[PDB]
């Protein structure tokens, strides 16, 4: 099965059929290249990685040479070594001096590899010169420099092949070759914010980071992604006080290197509405105030509105800690009542499904299992807009094997090839009895994805009965070895919140609140909270949940304080703190452990550690960081999911709506973002924009 | 004139100090800082001083508008950025501007604009 | 393991105050040299209070904590470990995260499609 | 396959294989078309035996070579991609591929070009490489980024704007895009220049000393003294 070669008298192993910059890679020595990359298709263009193969007459490009037994392969010939200063001088003769103004000084391949591999001087002396390249507008978020082009087609490999938006490509003939769209098309895709980073140039480059600061003075810091289903891996780099942008570390499981748009673009909005001091309400006017004055008047408003208990309402939102859910959850049980609910529509009452048994509300294959898929099937989502970067693994698992696909809900326009069913719950159950029965009970790895819109839905638990019954009849979408009903949770305090058990029970959901908890939680509208109450928003910046509230408690957000995440899979992650709370903001869980003082609440911790020893009092799955457990409880679970919406539910026939409005605009940083706000007009139906 | 620092109090500076420079009124940048930010931030300290002594120098966004724009017959312009009674190497680095496109392109450099014709 | 903490001069507030994170540094996302990866770094975690701040009279970035730049590189993740707990402070570590091998031709851009094409290549 | 080994292939068969190897020799077999252009007499295309001897296929074919045997500055057989064979050694060459890889070269296709000793060599190489600087597909970056400098060398070469060492540096940049390409492009544009170089570097030294004496001396890369960026373009050179 494996294939054993030497690479400058290393002797190494590998699996049949590969690459030979694989077994370089593999063996340690180092090749130089500009077209390859581990996520891309090959392509011989930058020919870089030439290497000497004996049984060969000339230097072979390592990248698409493939391995071959008794393989002698050096890498240190002489004639390597001219190669390289030869095809390193060919690169350099049409490409602009632009390295004081260009965005990637001390991150350019086409840079460090010259002084590593190529020549000294420049013998490029001629009167007519280099060639230009007229610029290319594309869109608002990437800023496009068409003089500094290598001509590598990794942009345009991406495109074509994972991002799914063809619009990139090569028109030309010799030097006059161009990459770009040809007609001046606007390119849309849901994570078009990732070629910037992959073009080893600086021709495709950002552009609010357009050219604010600089490699060698930012400070890498390796945190995780919120505003995201998957809760993908980022790295923030700050100045130090302010944030400039994030950047995807590698992780195999969660996003593979590819990062969605909303998460890079939306640090424009972590700096631009934000609160830095709390604010007391007057009447028709706030005013800013002291931090005893906020909270000696949240302890003076409980005093005069005495709720006795079921009516302190403490609602979480989108983007929250896990600890600071600890804090409001604890503070809430001490205080008397479990009005302690989620922010979205149908977050008043227990979500159809179980807090019990974690593979309720989980996406139980791996997120790393998607792969192995043979036909699955998605009800109520779109997988495209949440979880974009569960789109590019669909598409690549579609791309690579035979898959298949349909979809129940609104139609959708993927990336990849789905078909219809319907639009109605009648359509899902005669779409299960139909065809998919049968496909899904033939598959050898199926699944079966549901949104959470359809969670939010009042007709929730029609759903969950069906797919209940159809999971615990057919036994090949569950069985011993892997698990196939699974779920998508759009924030990423979803997860985290079902899993400490931040839910109301049927009691709390009858009465109405007198004070009322906002703990981030921005979707609520102005009905959802009584007129009477008291509420309170404690947040980070400024938004529609602030503008209701009576006092505002800013807050540290996901970049200011380190903080547990758990995703969709049901990874525990921390994300590291890069910069500090700004102005007078203080960290989550710590403001409700003041606010419990002057209360009746004693809360048992008061430190960092004591913390996550209450964490782990909870469930110890959340101080083991990134490990993900199986689940021997998949068969007790699918059962108790559904011996509670039997006949509890009537299907009714409104039709599934889409979950959220736009993809840009969803939570409290990205609206406030100047950015989003100008990607979203600019990223609507234009003639720049249909492929026509 | 008046401008209020931070308590109700109205600080009064002349209007030839208000703007950015006597070229320019407004700013040029996103987080430029306007004058009047600056005097309503530390006036503590332009207390019993001058303010003509200061120095004031010349906005440059609006001496680089003013200048013609350049015609090339070809399709490529080369620009130096250098004097030629200078002896030496003086001037940015030598950049080709491809002038195609509708409307005059600009030196990255030293913003002279490039226009096909 | 001896407790070498009360011998370096460091005060009690370092020790005891302070927790610091062992990692592998990333590989960047942005260059394809990976040369910057094999040392593990040890680094502090940052105090609220502390970091920094912007000046009143320019703008200077000011700071009041002084292990900020501070970093320390390492041979291996046992040696960082030892010297970590040796001289008495509370770390986390962090697990580095190779990519996943997986196979590839480039014969495997153009194979027959007996189907749908479902894609078209471009190169 | 090509079109004339296809249209070989059913009379071949019929003919049998030992008749078709009685032509040429032991490794080089059989007839072949022969295109003879350029400035001959009489231009034609005829199909006769491989290894034959050039000046019997120029002599007794095609008239002769407008202005005789004295007339004879140099002969391309094959296509463009192919170095050109100076007057010494074309006279007892064969046209087969033994006969011409012995002698640095290639048979091609047996277009047979002959260029007339009142014409310039240089104008010929210098049209060979807009050629390739045309047809280049453009992927690779050797191929492509070195036909676009071949022509800005030959141009400048054409007209005399050099220094006596660039056209050993043009070597070298024959040399470098030579053989690390994805198809033979690359080696086929590489090739022209080559020959040149090692037949006719006087006769480039002729016209690189007449610009010298004409007009003022000049720095590598054609730059001349008086040559200045103003303006948009360059003057005080007198631009190739
Ligand atoms: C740039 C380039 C252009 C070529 N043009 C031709 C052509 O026009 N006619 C032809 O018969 N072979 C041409 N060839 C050679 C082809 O590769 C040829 O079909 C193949 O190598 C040999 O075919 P054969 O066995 O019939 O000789 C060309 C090769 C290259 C690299
Ligand atoms: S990308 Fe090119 S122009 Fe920009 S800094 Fe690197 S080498 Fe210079
Ligand atoms: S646009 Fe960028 S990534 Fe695409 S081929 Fe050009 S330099 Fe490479
Ligand atoms: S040698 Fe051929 S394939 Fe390579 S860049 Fe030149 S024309 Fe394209
Ligand atoms: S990387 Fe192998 S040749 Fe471009
Ligand atoms: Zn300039």
């Amino acid at each position: 099965a494996e294939i054993e070669l030497t690479i400058d008298g290393h002797k190494v192993s590998i699996e049949a059929g590969s690459a030979l910059i694989q077994a370089c890679e593999k063996a340690g020595v180092t090749v130089p290249r500009y077209c390859y990359h581990d996520k891309l298709a090959i392509a011989g263009n930058c020919r870089m990685c030439l290497v000497d193969v004996e049984r060969a007459p000339k230097p072979v490009a390592s990248c698409a040479y493939p391995v071959a037994p008794g393989m002698v392969v050096r890498t240190d010939t002489e004639r390597v070594k001219q190669a390289r200063e030869n095809v390193m001088e060919m690169m350099l003769q049409n490409h602009p001096l632009d390295c004081p103004v260009c965005d990637q000084g001390g991150e350019c391949d086409l840079q460090d590899q010259s002084m590593r591999y190529g020549r000294d001087r420049g013998r490029f002396t001629e009167i007519t010169g280099k060639r230009s390249t007229e610029d290319k507008n594309i869109g608002p978020l990437v800023k496009t420099s068409m003089n500094r082009c290598i001509h590598c087609t990794r942009c345009v490999r991406f495109a074509n092949d994972i991002a799914g938006a063809p619009e990139l490509g090569s028109s030309g003939r010799g030097n006059d070759m161009q990459i770009g769209t040809y007609l001046e098309k606007n390119l849309n895709t849901e994570l078009s914010g990732n070629v910037i980073d992959l073009c080893p140039v600086g021709a495709l480059t950002n552009k609010p980071y357009a050219f604010r600061a600089r490699p060698w003075e930012l400070k890498k810091t390796e945190s995780i992604d919120v505003m995201d289903a998957v809760g993908s891996n980022i790295r923030i780099d700050s100045k130090g006080v302010e944030v400039m942008r994030v950047i995807p570390r590698v992780h195999e499981d969660v996003n593979e290197e590819w990062i969605n748009d909303k998460s890079r673009f939306a640090c424009d909005g972590l700096k631009t509405q934000r609160l830095t001091t709390p604010l007391i309400r007057v009447g028709d006017k706030f005013v800013n105030a002291t931090w005893d004055d906020a909270l000696s008047t949240i302890a003076k408003a409980y005093q005069q509105k005495a709720p006795k208990g079921d009516e302190f309402k403490a609602v979480a939102g989108a983007l929250v800690e896990v600890e600071s859910m600890v804090a409001l959850k604890d503070m809430t049980n001490a205080l008397g009542s479990e009005n302690t609910t989620t922010d979205t529509p149908n977050g008043n009452s227990a979500p159809a499904h179980g807090i019990t048994f974690r593979s309720n509300y989980l996406f139980n294959s791996s997120i790393a299992g998607i792969e192995d898929a043979d036909a699955i099937l998605l009800v109520g989502t779109n997988p495209r807009r949440e979880a974009a970067v569960m789109n590019a693994r669909i598409r690549k698992a579609w791309l690579r094997q035979e898959l298949e696909i349909a979809s129940v809900g609104p139609t959708l326009d993927a990336t990849f090839d789905v078909a219809e069913l319907g639009n109605t719950h009648a359509d899902l159950e005669k779409a299960l009895s139909g065809e998919f029965g049968e496909v899904l009970k033939n598959a050898k790895n199926p699944l079966i994805i549901v949104g959470s819109g359809i969670t939010d839905r009042e007709d929730a638990g029609a759903f969950f009965n069906t797919i209940g019954k159809f999971v615990e009849s057919t036994p090949s979408v569950l069985n011993e070895n892997w698990n196939g009903y699974n779920v998508l949770q759009r924030s990423a305090s979803r997860a985290g919140a079902y899993d400490i058990g931040f839910t109301p029970s049927d009691e709390a959901s009858k009465t109405t609140p007198k004070m009322v908890w906002l703990l981030g939680a921005d979707e609520v509208a102005a009905s959802d909270i009584p007129a009477d109450a008291f509420v309170v928003y404690q947040g980070h910046n400024g938004d529609v949940g602030a503008q209701f509230a009576d006092v505002v408690l800013p807050g540290a957000a996901y970049t200011e304080k380190a903080g547990t995440y758990v995703n969709t899979e049901g990874r525990s992650q921390i994300s590291r703190a890069a910069t500090g709370p700004p102005g007078g903001a203080r960290e989550d869980w710590k403001i409700l452990r003041a606010v419990s003082e002057y209360l009746g609440v004693a809360l048992p911790y008061e430190d960092a550690y004591e913390v996550r020893d209450r964490l782990a009092e909870i469930s110890p799955s959340l101080v083991r960081y990134d490990l993900v457990e199986p689940t021997v409880f998949g068969d007790v679970a699918v059962q108790h999911s559904l011996v509670g919406p039997n006949g509890s539910v009537t299907p009714s026939s409104a039709p599934l709506t889409e979950t959220i409005e736009n993809f840009y605009m969803t939570d409290s940083i990205s609206r406030s973002s100047p950015t989003m706000a100008k990607s979203s007009i600019a990223f609507n139906k234009d003639n720049k924009k249909n492929q026509a | 004139k008046s401008i209020i620092s931070y308590n109700g109090n109205t600080i009064e500076i002349p209007e030839e100090y208000t703007k950015q420079a006597p070229n320019r009124d407004s700013t040029w940048a996103p987080a430029q800082a306007s004058k009047t930010e600056i005097y309503k931030n530390n006036m503590v300290r332009f207390e019993q001083k001058d303010l003509s002594k200061q120095p004031m120098p010349y906005a440059g966004i609006e001496l680089i508008a003013q200048q013609p724009v350049r015609f090339v017959h070809g399709n490529t312009a080369v620009c130096d950025g250098a004097n030629h009674n200078g002896p030496g190497a003086q001037g940015h680095p030598k950049i080709f501007i491809n002038v195609d496109a509708p409307g005059s392109h600009a030196c990255q450099y030293c913003g002279t604009r490039y226009e096909k014709e | 393991v001896p407790a070498h903490e009360i011998v370096s001069g460091a005060p009690a507030e370092l020790s005891r105050n302070r927790v610091v994170r062992i990692y592998q540094q990333a590989k960047p996302a942005t260059q394809s040299g990976e040369y910057g990866t094999f040392a593990w770094r040890l680094d502090w975690d940052i105090v609220d209070v502390a970091n920094r701040w912007e000046n009143d009279l320019i703008g200077w970035q000011s700071s009041g904590d002084y292990m900020q730049a501070t970093q320390m590189k390492f041979t291996s993740k046992e040696s960082a470990i030892k010297f970590a707990n040796k001289q008495g402070w509370d770390f986390y570590i962090q697990e580095p995260h190779h990519r996943k091998f997986r196979v590839k031709q480039y014969a495997n851009n153009f194979v027959h499609s007996y189907g749908k094409l479902k894609h078209i290549r471009t190169k | 396959t090509n079109v004339e080994t296809v249209a070989v292939a059913p009379t071949i068969l019929r003919r049998g294989g030992d008749w078709f190897a009685s032509f040429g020799r032991e490794r080089n077999s059989g007839t072949k078309l022969f295109c003879i252009s350029g400035n001959v007499n009489e231009p034609c295309t005829v199909e006769e035996e491989m290894s034959i001897p050039l000046r019997e296929l120029l002599e007794k074919h095609c008239g002769g070579i407008k202005g005789g045997w004295d007339n004879l500055l140099g002969v391309i057989p094959g296509g463009c991609s192919v170095p050109i064979l100076p007057k010494n050694i074309c006279e007892d060459v064969l046209m087969d591929f033994d006969a011409l890889k012995d002698v640095q070269s290639g048979l091609g296709t047996a277009a047979v070009i002959v260029i007339n000793k009142q014409q310039d060599v240089i104008r010929a190489i210098q049209r060979f490489a807009a050629f390739y600087k045309h047809e280049s597909c453009g992927q690779c970056t050797p191929c492509r980024e070195g036909t676009t400098w071949l022509l800005k060398a030959m141009d400048r070469f054409r007209t005399g704007q050099a220094k006596e060492r660039e056209i050993d540096m043009l070597y070298e940049l024959t040399k470098d895009i030579e053989g690390h390409t994805i198809c033979a492009l690359g080696d086929a544009a590489a090739w022209p220049i080559q020959g040149l170089i090692r037949n006719f570097r006087p006769e480039m030294e002729t016209r690189m000393k007449k610009f010298h004496d004409e007009v003022g001396a000049v720095s590598v890369g054609g730059w001349m003294k008086d040559a200045r960026v103003e303006k948009g373009k360059v003057v005080g050179a007198p631009l190739p």
